[PDB]
């Protein structure tokens, strides 16, 4: 479970990062 | 870009959820 | 307190879908 | 809407410090 | 590791202020 | 604004991925 619980939170660290990069589009109008 | 930002904050709202569920397991030892 | 921590997960889950719902709103303009 | 998921982030906010007490009371023991 | 855990839940806490400040400045156009 | 947003989203991305390490360790034991 805690490995598991590991490999979300680096996913979720990787949905962020895209997020990061659609703001930044928006940024480029 | 705002489509795929709501997208990606309900994928991590998933992923969130499933890290619930590990702790739920865990603390049911 | 493993239990606690699944139940605040789930809520931080719960504020990402509203905040999904959000943007999706502005994407309506 | 901006205001909406600001005022949310700030929730989410909160709850991450939630969780952060709980992982110290577990850390204690 | 579990008190270095909360420290972090903190200071995520801390960037998610910073954002909500961020998109409060945004609406305020 | 939308930058400084970004920034943060990554900033958030990365401590997420330092708590995961974190659980590796603690699942290693």
């Amino acid at each position: 479970e805690l490995k598991a619980i590991a490999q979300e939170f680096k996913a979720i660290a990787k949905e962020f990062k895209a997020i990061a990069f659609e703001f930044k589009a928006i940024a480029q109008k | 870009e705002l489509e795929a930002i709501a997208q990606k904050f309900e994928a991590i709202a998933k992923k969130f959820e499933a890290i619930a569920f590990k702790f739920e397991a865990i603390a049911q030892k």
